[PDB]
Parts: C-alpha cells; structure tokens; sequence
RNA sequence: GUUUGACCUCAAAUCAGGUAGGAGUACCCGCUGAACUCAAUAAGCGGAGGAAAAGAAACCAACCGGGAUUGC
RNA sequence: GUUCUUUGUAAAGUGCCUUCGAAGAGUCGAGUUGUUUAUGCAGCUCUAAGUGGGUGGUUCCAUCUAAAGCUAA
RNA sequence: AUGGUGAA
C-alpha cells in the first residue's frame, strides 16, 4: 500500500486529472499497490498527457501569433473503462439505477461558465432518446409525484431503475468539475447502452425526428399497467407540466393534445383551476392509476375535491 | 567599458513606433510551410482536374537580407539586440547607413522572429509594401538616426 | 457502433413519504421541521422535508436536487466499499 | 553575404570591438568547465569555411588548454578522449589568454543517420578515419608531422 | 494613464454613431411626415413592416468604447438593456419600429419560438423585490398566484401563453420578470479560451454587420442561434 | 495586464533511438625516448585498418618543361 | 536479351553576341628559446597584402595560388 | 638503461 501523494508522485499526474482518472476506474482504500499499478498501464495516461501537450502548444502558437496555426492543430471515449466496470449488459443497466440521477440532474441545469452549452444540450438530448425508447417499450410502472420530482421507474429488463425527473422550474446553482467528469462518463456509457436499446426494440438506429415539433414543445413529441388508458386522449390545462403527463399517456398508447399548441375522442380534461367549464379529472388520477393499473372512474377525483392520502408505492 | 562601436543597440526605438513597427510587419507575414504546402495542393488539384500576382514577404535570412543590402533593395531594416554573436550584427547598422538605407534596432531576437515564423530571425527587412512605410520610417529616423546619431560617441 | 474491491454500491433507501400529496398524519409539527433544517450536516439522517401541496401547480421546485446529487457523487467514487 | 564581412572583420583582432569581445568571452569561457558544449559556433565564418554545416549531427565543442605539444593538437585528443563517439574533425582558435588558450573544435556525429545519409560527409563514417585526431592526421596534426610539398638494406636475386 | 490612441479612437466612433443618428431621425421625421417627396425611401421591409410581431433581443457588446450617447443610452434604459448579454422581449409596432434602427448597432433582433420562449421561461427568471435586493427565481407559483394573477395569470404556463400571445398581461408580466441575463457566448479565458473566442469572433463579423445605411432594411436573425 | 508566453541558458529520466573502454599488435600512424658520435635504435604511452599513411602542387624546374601520391 | 514505365512549359553540353565576375588570419612572415636530419616543428611578444603573396637565380625573371577536405591502383 | 616484482 502506498499513500494517496506517493501513487501521485509515481503516476507523476495532477490530482486534476487523477480524480477523472480515478472516477473512469475507481480506486479506494492507505490506497492498496496493485490497483495503482493497475491504473499505470491504463491507455487514459497517455492520452492526458497527448492533450496536456496539445494544450501547451497550443498557449505557444497564441503567444508568438500566426492564429493560422492554433487553427490548424485542431486534427475519445473511454470504451474500455466501461467493459472493466460493466462486465454485462445487465450490470451496466444496474449501475444506471444510480449514474443516471447526474444526468437526469444535468439535463435542467442552466448554462454557465462552469458548463458550457454543449453539455446542457447532449444531456437534453439524451433524455429525447430515453423518454423516446421507453414510451416505446411500455416499462414504466411507477410515477411517484414527489417534492424532489415525479419518482419514474422504467422496469428496464427488472432491474426497476430509480431515476427522478426533475421539475422544469428554473434549478438555480459545488465543484462542478467532479459533476462534470460523471456526466461525461454518464454520457459515454449512454451512447452504448441507448444504442443495445434501440437495436433490441428492432428500430433502425438513429431514427428520422421532427424538428418543427421540437419547437413547439421541444421534448418527447419528436424522434418517433401498459393496458391502461388505451385509446384514452386527454386534454392538458395551463395548470400542469405537458413533459410528464404526454410521456405517461404515450407510454400506455393514448394521445395528448396541449393547450399551448398555438401559444373526438377527449374522454377526460386536466383541469386545476377552481373555475371550470370532456371529463374533468385532477392531474393526481393518472398518476394514482398508473401506480396500481386501478383505472378507477373519474368520480374519485373530480376537480377541486380533497387530494386522498397518496403514500408512496415503495 | 564598451568601445562606441558597441551599445549602439540596447538603445532601441521607442514603445509606440516599435509596436506600430511589428503591426505593419505582420500585414505581410510569409506563407507558412503549411499554408504553402495547403496552397501548393489546391493548385495542383486544380490544374489535375481543370499566373498570379508576384507574391511579398518580409525579408529576414541575414545572407540575402546582407545581399539585398548594398543593392539599395533593402528599404527598411530592423536588428535585434540579443543576437549572442554581436559581430554578425555590428557591421549591420554601419553598411545600412553606409548605403543610405533606413535602419532599427530592436529588443529580442525571438520577438523579432516571432513575425516570420522562424524561432528566430536576429535581423528582417522588407522589399516592397501600402503607404504606412513611409509615415513609419520617417518616425524611426526622427526617433533613432537623427535624434541618436551621436551614438559614435560615449564609451 | 453497438459494443455488445468490486462490492455493490449500496443504494440510497427509496422515497419515504416525500409526495406532493402525502397523508395528513406524515405532515409533522413545524418544530421536528426546524430541528431537522438545523441538525449537523453528513449526520443528518432525514434527505427531505415533509411538505403536502394539493394544487399540483402549487408544487414548488426543488432546490436541493443539487446538493443530494453532490453528496452522492463522492460515495460513487470514494466509497472504500 | 556575412561571410565576407564577418572575415575582414576578423581580420583586424587588434580593434577595439574584438578586443573587448574577447576580454568579455575570457570570463564567461573561464567559468565553465574545462570542456563545454557550444550551442552554436562564435566564429561563424570560420567554422562554416572549414566545412562545418548547421545540419543536425553536429556538435561544437570547447576546451580550455594550459599555455607555455602543439595546442591545437593536444585540445583536439583532449576532446576526443570525453567525445569517444564523435570524430574531431578540425579546429580553430577563438580566443587567447594570459595562462590559457581557447581552441573551438567541431565535431560530427558518424552514428547518426543524417550524416550517414548524405554523401558529402559519409566518408567520415568508415572505420579507418576513427580517433583521426589521436593520429594527427587534422590540418594541425599535418602540419606539425611536416608534410610539406618540395624541398622543405636490400639484395636482389642477382 | 491611457495611451492616445485610445481616446482618438472613441471620438471617431461617437462622431460616426451621433452622424448615423442624426441622419436616421431626420429621415424618419420625414417619413412620419408622409411627405416622401426629396428622401431615399418611404416605405419600410426587413430582408435575410410595422406590423404587430413579438420579437427577442439580446444586448451585443461593441462598437467600439463609443461613449454612450444619448438617445440610444435612453432608449436602452427605456428596456432596461443597459448590461451586456441581457434580453426581454419588446411588442413590435409602427412607433417603435424605428427604435430598432435607434438602436441597431448595440442590439440584435429576431423571431423567437414558442419552444425558446418556454424554455428560456422554464430556466431563468427574476423577481427583484421584497430591504428588497433579492434576486430570487421563479421557484414556485405562489409568487405568481398573489403579487400576479390578478388578470388570469396565476402560474408560469400562463405567463408563457401572455408572452407568446401578446396578452392584456404581457406588460405586466415583463416588468415583473426582470428580463434575464444570458450566460456569454466563451465565459473563459486561458489557453484554450483564447482560441475559442477568437474562432468565435470571426462569425460576428459576418453576423452583426451595419451597413450604416439611412434605409438599410431591418437586421433579423434567427433565434434558434441560443 | 503585479497575470503570460516566447527566446537563451542550467538540470533530471529504471524514457526511446545510438556509440567508447577490452583483446590482438607482424605491418602502420603520433608522443616520449635510454648504453655498450651510439640512436631521431630498443622499451613505454595512445589510435586504427587489411594494408596504414600520402595523394591531386603557394612541386620540381633555369629545360626545345615537365605535371596526383607511393615502391624498384 | 526480356520487359512495366518512359514527361515536366525537367536536366545537361557545345560554338557565336553581350553583361557580370570571389580565393581557408593569431595565419604567412619576423626574433628568440628547445627539438630535428644547417630544411622543418614546437612555446612566446609582434603579426600584416590582395594588378597580392610563397620558392628560386640573376640588371628582377620562371612557376604556383597556401593557412579546409575525400579519393581504389 | 628500459618495464615490473617486495620488503622492517
């Protein structure tokens, strides 16, 4: 065993890059031989060391001038880290229960100097491919609405993923280099898993989207329990988050139509407001059905009636 | 003590005229190896598949800079001070004025370089430019030649 | 292109009672509440706040989310499991 | 070109600018060790005029002799002995003292691929020019063996 | 202490602006007029009308340190766009049409969409009040069910729908939302943010161009670019 | 703009690509060099090859010119 | 001999007209002190010329271009 | 004399 300095000293690697180095692999207690020896022969190094000096060169072309070289020098994903930590598929769907949540987290957050806007934009991006796939599949079975955000659980192959939606409220802002360093592993490991996914569905992988729709709504409408609400269609009021309701109706095979669209078959209305003038239900009815399949009758849950006592389905 | 021959460098043109100095001589910057190497490949796709106005650089190898020099080609010559053999460059203002040719001196030889690419350039020069040469040597022999023209006294 | 010391990483415990619309009894005294806000920090048993909100646009946004997710982040790394 | 500035300036060692560029290089000389690497050659015109090119593979080198053998000879064995790899293939003065004087030498490189490669130097490379300056065979080592041009038992089978 | 090439500088510029402000609003005295008798045009069209139109502008950094002169300084502080990177959004119409060539050398206009306005609500948002500095988002509709929603406008959604539908509400709703200031473009510095902002600044050259022009048509540029 | 990079120099590598030691020594190339003018001999020192070295004139020539170096 | 290539406003030579047109410095040399078979070398103060300089013998003539280097017989 | 050997 050495000490956390002298494994350091004998990668001779700042503790910046050792701690991506360190979230690729994983290393822990004082920090056992072999698993540094292990991370030595890693091809990671070399390539840190391949963009330190890119980096240097780089400061040396913008400190004497001709900008035409910087320009010109401009000409990885960590592949085999995710073989070492997911030997299978299944694991690497297990490990999603908890990597996920950074992404999830990420895909609200605003744009800052700490994050550029490409990141926000693939973690965005990527949530149009996983609410995509699994309002395809139909494996949701639980949308727990709580405060953190509607508690989504995906049966991805029985392994129940946890992962949380958080709500489109403005999330205002840690050291975000360590988030960024997992949202970039996050990433990379959804590239592979989001590809097995689309090719068991049996869908060619990437499907055509629609990007006028995308800017109306901008979400899951775009890119192309589960016997609840079949045929159901359902009409969406100013009151309630559009996101999360169409996914939910999706999923189960209805239709959604939003009111905001110029911002048959309507068996139901959500409707919060006191004043109402289709079968108006409060947005808690969906959610209480999907949790159970009960499909209950609107009676439960006329509007402006007391909420029941919804416990968590856990 | 320095003979007068020598710490005629050291005593350099001035912040402004240096700076407007290197501004003009970045307007003709040489084509790099991989811009030229770029250039000489489109030409050479071009004429594969289906004559141009004569080229100007700045002029910074000492050997052809010194032969363009006494030719009166040279119309304007900028030296470094930090050149580690100083006679290569001892003689050089002395030829230039000999000749009748505006002349400078500057403050590090890499600075000097940095403009032509090469690491280092000790001495640079220019054949032909659009009408800011004249404005700038004017200010250089008013700054240097004229005002500093005892410079072969002193010790 | 489609690819296809190691101790179980202990997931966090499920959701306990944190809904928008939890029963009353789980609705504890405003003192439990600030004796929660105020306990010591890593020591704090409690992720959440128990709140209850009828109108879902009244639903508040979460601001901890952040936090949490920071928290976990060292576990999933430096945990010496 | 330079060169034939730099040579007429040469010529007269006695002015005032050699004269103070050689009492500033005696101390900066002194300072280093008895033999040094010399990043690039003082005298130019001199090495370049004794077939010295800048091209990579070679070295200059320095070397610091007593005064009061013949020095040049003696500095080239001098460095020949520390640079076993390189071949001493002339030298020239560069600066003098009271009690020491300095000899520049040039040295190139046979191992190195670039001076294999080109045939203007690859006669260097052969084994037979090997320690050339241990035999004398340099201008200095020729000149002191007196191979100079003009004046300057056995019984048949019958 | 400055160098002079600094302040000559600014006064050739502020000349420049003053004469292009000048020369604009005498035209459009004119062309209010409705003489269009001995002017270079009358009528107005935008190329890549005063109708009504909700558009989005951002506030640019540049020209040059121009020092501010008066009638774009009021009519930036009229939109409170006095600081770079912020935005809101303005109700096109025929008396305000010329404030966008008031103001076109300081500020970028164009379109925006339903999808850009909902997410630039979703994600940033102000509410400067009640000692009343807090600068506290828009965490929760509460706020938005007491101080607003005296018109119907009692959560975001509805704010969105007022924006996008140019509502009775749409003045009120702006005020309150302390138009947001957008994250700049590189927000770095240091080895590799010096290469990016300068391959960056290229783009502006040819994006936020000003031919200067008296009847230079309306500069428009999509939205979708943030 | 007290931040910075260049250029110049000084160090380090269980880093990559390279080389000298030693032996033989009849011959060869230089230093040194003893005694019965002996002798620029012997011994000692350093360096190489199959030969070594020299080699294409600041040479010899006083001729009606020869014309790299070395051996008889 | 047999062949696949031969090339791009690519290279060289020769006679005619014309214009240009370099040469190894603490080095030759000189004095001295040690060596040499009265040549040369070495230590040292001085150390220069380019219709210039080195070697020679008759009233100043003949030859050559040194202070860098490679080369089988 | 040369080059080595050893000892109180």
């Amino acid at each position: 065993f050495i000490t956390r300095s002298q494994a350091v000293r004998k990668l001779q690697v700042s503790l910046a890059d050792f701690r991506r180095l360190c979230i690729f692999k994983g290393i822990y207690p004082f920090y056992y031989a072999k698993d540094i020896q292990y991370l030595m022969h890693e091809p990671v190094l070399a390539k840190f060391r391949e963009h330190k000096t890119f980096a240097r060169k780089l400061t040396r072309a913008l400190g004497r001038g001709e900008v035409s070289s910087a320009k010109r020098l401009e000409e990885y994903t960590l592949d085999h880290i995710i073989k070492e930590r997911y030997p299978s598929f299944p694991d690497a769907i297990r490990d999603i229960d908890d990597a996920l949540n950074m992404l999830f987290l990420f895909s609200n957050l605003p744009s800052t100097n700490q994050v550029s806007s490409k990141i926000i934009n693939d973690a965005q991006k990527i949530c149009n491919q996983w609410l995509a796939y699994v309002a395809k599949e139909r494996l949701v079975r639980k949308v727990f609405v709580s405060i953190k955000g509607v508690y989504y659980q995906a049966n991805i192959k029985g392994e129940e993923v946890r992962w949380l939606v958080p709500f489109k409220f403005p999330e205002n802002i840690v050291d975000f280099r360590i988030m960024l360093t997992f949202l970039e592993f996050y990433s990379t490991l959804l590239h592979f898993v989001l590809y097995k996914l689309y090719t068991d569905s049996g869908l060619i992988y990437p499907p055509k989207l629609d990007l006028k729709k995308d800017k109306i709504i901008s979400g899951l409408s775009s890119y192309i329990v589960a016997s609840l609400f079949s045929a159901f269609v359902f009409y969406v009021s100013r009151e309630v988050p559009i996101d999360i309701l169409e996914f939910l109706i999706l999923s189960c095979g209805g239709n959604v139509i939003s009111e905001a669209a110029m911002d048959s078959k309507v068996t139901h209305q959500i409707v919060d407001r006191p004043v109402l003038k289709r079968t108006y239900i409060q947005p808690q009815w969906i959610f209480d059905c999907i949790n159970k399949g009960e499909l209950v009758p609107a009676n439960k849950y006329l509007p402006g009636e007391a909420l029941p006592p919804h416990l968590s389905p856990w | 003590k320095v003979p007068p021959t020598i710490a005629q460098f050291q005593y350099t043109l001035d912040r402004n005229t240096a700076a407007e100095t290197f501004k003009l001589f970045n307007k003709y910057r040489p084509e790099t190896a991989a811009e030229k190497k770029e250039r000489l490949t489109k030409e050479a796709a071009a004429v594969a598949e289906g004559a141009s106005p004569k080229p100007y650089a700045v002029k910074y190898g000492l050997n052809h800079v010194v032969a363009l020099i006494e030719n009166k080609k040279a119309k304007l010559v900028l030296i470094a001070n930090d050149v580690d053999p100083i006679e290569l460059v001892v003689f050089l203002p002395a030829l230039c004025k000999k000749m009748g040719v505006p002349y400078a001196i500057v403050k590090g030889k890499a600075r000097l370089g940095t403009l032509v690419n090469q690491k280092t350039s000790a001495v640079a020069a220019l054949t032909e430019v659009e009408a800011a040469l004249a404005k700038l040597v004017s200010t250089i022999d008013a700054n240097f030649a004229d005002k500093y023209d005892e410079v072969k006294k002193h010790w | 292109y489609d690819l296809w010391h190691l101790r179980a990483p202990k997931l966090p415990p499920p959701t306990n009672e944190e809904s928008y619309n939890p029963p009353e009894e789980y609705l504890l005294s405003p003192e439990e509440k600030e004796a929660w806000e105020n306990t010591e920090y890593s020591e704090r048993e409690r992720n959440f706040i128990p709140q209850k909100y009828s109108a879902l646009r009244k639903v508040p946004g979460y601001g901890e989310s952040i936090r949490e997710r920071f928290e976990r982040s060292l576990d999933l790394y430096l945990a010496p499991r | 070109g330079a060169y034939k500035y730099l040579e007429e300036l040469q010529r007269k060692k006695q002015s005032d600018v050699l004269r103070f560029l050689q009492r500033v290089r005696v101390w900066e000389y002194r300072q280093k060790n008895v033999i040094h690497r010399a990043a690039r050659p003082t005298r130019p015109d001199k090495a370049r005029r004794l077939g010295y090119k800048a091209k990579q593979g070679f070295v200059i080198y320095r070397v610091r002799v007593r005064r009061g053998r013949s020095l040049r000879a003696t500095a080239e064995e001098r460095v020949g002995r520390r640079a076993a790899n390189l071949r001493v293939l002339n030298s020239y003065w560069v600066n003098q003292d009271s009690t020491y004087k300095y000899f520049e030498v040039i040295l190139v490189d046979p191992q190195h691929k670039a001076i294999r490669r080109d045939a203007r130097y690859n006669w260097i490379c052969d084994p037979v020019h090997k320690h050339r300056e241990a035999r004398g065979l340099t201008a200095t080592g020729k000149k002191s063996r007196g191979i100079n041009k003009g004046h300057k038992l056995s019984l048949w089978r019958y | 202490f400055v160098r002079a090439e600094s302040i000559v500088a600014k006064t050739l510029a502020t000349s420049r602006e003053k004469e292009r402000i000048k020369r604009v609003s005498i035209l459009e005295d004119k062309k209010a007029k409705n003489e269009t008798q001995h002017i270079a045009s009358g009528k107005d069209f935008i190329l890549k009308d005063g109708k009504p139109a909700l558009l989005f502008i951002v506030r640019v950094r540049g020209p040059l340190a121009v020092n501010i002169p008066n009638k774009a300084f009021k009519i930036l502080s009229l939109l409170r766009l006095v600081e770079t990177n912020t935005g809101v959004f303005v109700k096109l119409t025929k008396n305000v049409y010329p404030l966008l060539k008031v103001i076109a050398p300081y500020v970028v206009i164009g379109k925006p969409s339903l999808s850009s306005i909902r997410s630039l609500i979703q994600k940033r948002g102000r509410i400067i009040y009640k000692a009343e500095p807090h600068e506290i988002v828009l965490n929760d509709n509460n706020i938005v069910e007491e101080q607003l929603g005296d018109h119907g406008i009692i959560c975001v959604e509805d704010i969105i729908h007022e924006i996008a539908t140019m509502g009775e509400s749409f003045s009120v709703c702006n005020f309150f939302l302390q138009p947001f200031k957008l994250n700049r473009e590189v927000s770095g510095f240091g080895s590799l943010n010096r290469l990016r902002k300068i391959k960056q600044r290229e783009a502006e050259s040819r994006t936020r161009q000003f031919s200067n022009a008296a009847t230079a048509p309306v500069i428009e540029v999509d939205i979708d670019s943030l």
